[PDB]
């Protein structure tokens, strides 16, 4: 179902044991525990609780669960956020994500008026020191273009100005 | 979302819905996920059809085969009510 180069992947970004997660193709499913507990906190893991709620309509819920959950986890902690799409949409999501982001991310809005839905790109880098930051960012964008992205893969277009 | 995996570097792209839809339903989507992800007992009350669909989506091809699901079919009721409980 998911081509093998589009599956999310870890990749040793340094001599540190901490590898970095590359989901360039938006294929990390939120319910998937394979890559660790990215989504869902441990502030509820063993808290005793009892809660009752009205479920959203099922089809509606299905089609927004992954984007909304993934955005909320990733976009809270990123240091660089790119929003790609129509002016109407990148604006709408800049206000959503400026609010959400807890790490003073830099925002870049890439306007593409042919994109019927916006696309966010979330980068978080490990750990003068401002020059280091810039070089790290350039290496992640290179590792995604050269290594992970196929030449004509269209999801990758906001990574390669 | 807030985890001890937030020491870890990442680079993730997301294909977003219409931001007006995000605004309208993000808070409730987060509840639902928060509650099924961590819960040990889920109870679903609603139309016999809708609750079976949710029980299966929630079970994730067995990534949540450890949740104890309890279905209660109804009739004159529009919607599905979830009751999630946890315990140590």
């Amino acid at each position: 179902q998911i081509p093998d180069h589009k599956k999310p992947q870890y990749a040793s970004v340094d001599d540190t044991k901490t590898q970095a997660l590359f989901d360039i193709y938006d294929t990390l499913n939120v319910n998937d525990k394979s890559f660790g507990d990215w989504f869902g906190n441990s502030a509820l893991k063993d808290k005793t609780y009892l809660y009752a709620m009205d479920l959203l309509d099922y089809n509606n819920y299905l089609s927004i669960e992954n984007p909304i959950i993934k955005t909320r986890a990733m976009g809270t902690y990123a240091d660089l956020i790119i929003i790609t799409g129509s002016l109407e949409q990148v604006n709408g999501y800049y206000n959503i994500l400026k609010a959400l982001n807890k790490r003073n991310a830099k925002f870049v809005l890439k306007i593409n008026e042919n994109m019927p839905y916006a696309q966010a790109t979330f980068l978080r880098v490990p750990k003068d020191e401002n020059k280091l930051f810039e070089q790290q960012k350039r290496a992640y964008f290179n590792y995604a273009n050269d290594v992970i992205c196929r030449p004509n893969d269209e999801v990758c277009s906001p990574l390669r100005d | 979302h807030m985890d001890k995996l937030k020491d870890t570097p990442f680079m993730v792209q997301v294909k977003l819905p219409n931001y007006k839809d995000y605004l309208l339903d993000n808070k409730q989507v987060v509840l639902t996920f928060k509650l099924v992800h961590h819960s040990k007992k889920i109870t679903l009350i609603g139309d016999a059809n809708k609750i079976l669909q949710y029980k299966n989506y929630f079970q994730a091809n067995g990534a949540r085969s450890d949740i104890d699901f309890y279905l209660q079919p109804t009739l004159n009721q529009k919607g599905v009510v979830m009751i999630a409980s946890n315990y140590n």
